[PDB]
């Protein structure tokens, strides 16, 4: 994160300020899902499930949202990628359109 | 030589560090490595299945994770055939170890 500097006869002294995750829980992972027979993956994320559901969720910070269109992004038909699994890939227009 | 050179106080204080404890090292950075991606030089080691990893160190580089998860195959075979040629390159007499 920064550090600072602190004097000290025929020497100096840094004092680092580091930044470490505490304490996890595992989840299952996948790499994408096709919602319509074409895939999708995490801008910048990565898809979890606690089980049931599926979310993204930054890499460092368990903070789930809902899969919407616009953290993800589609890269064709869903039968060449590896792990996949089939879901369900949520998208705001259609419930703000009425 | 070697008693030659014992032969006049000449001693050779053995390492501390025996090579099967380096070798043992080597093969905790190996595995840490291989499977928690690189976090556990920042704490706790965290599983993390191993294509995952490599999209993001492919993202490392500016290139989206698709062509990743869309070339796997290709890639094992590549870096399979590269580790082989590395097997060669050593075996032969070709001696990259003047450094030493």
């Amino acid at each position: 994160l920064m550090s600072f500097p602190q004097s000290a006869p025929h020497g100096v002294v840094f004092l680092h300020v580091t930044y470490v995750p505490a304490q996890e829980k595992n989840f299952t992972t996948a790499p994408a899902i096709c919602h319509d027979g074409k895939a999708h993956f995490p801008r910048e994320g990565v898809f979890v499930s606690n089980g049931t559901h599926w979310f993204v969720t930054q890499r460092n910070f368990y903070e789930p949202q809902i899969i919407t269109t616009d953290n993800t992004f589609v890269s064709g038909n869903c039968d060449v990628v590896i792990g996949i699994v089939n879901n369900t890939v949520y998208d705001p227009l259609q419930p703000e359109l009425d | 030589l070697i008693c030659a050179q014992k032969f006049n106080g000449l001693t050779v204080l053995p390492p501390l560090l025996t090579d099967e404890m380096i070798a043992q090292y080597t093969s905790a950075l190996l595995a840490g490595t291989i499977t928690s991606g690189w976090t556990f030089g920042a704490g706790a080691a965290l599983q993390i299945p191993f294509a995952m990893q490599m999209a993001y160190r492919f993202n490392g580089i500016g290139v989206t994770q698709n062509v990743l998860y869309e070339n796997q195959k290709l890639i094992a075979n590549q870096f399979n055939s590269a580790i082989g040629k590395i097997q060669d390159s050593l075996s032969s007499t070709a001696s990259a170890l003047g450094k030493l």
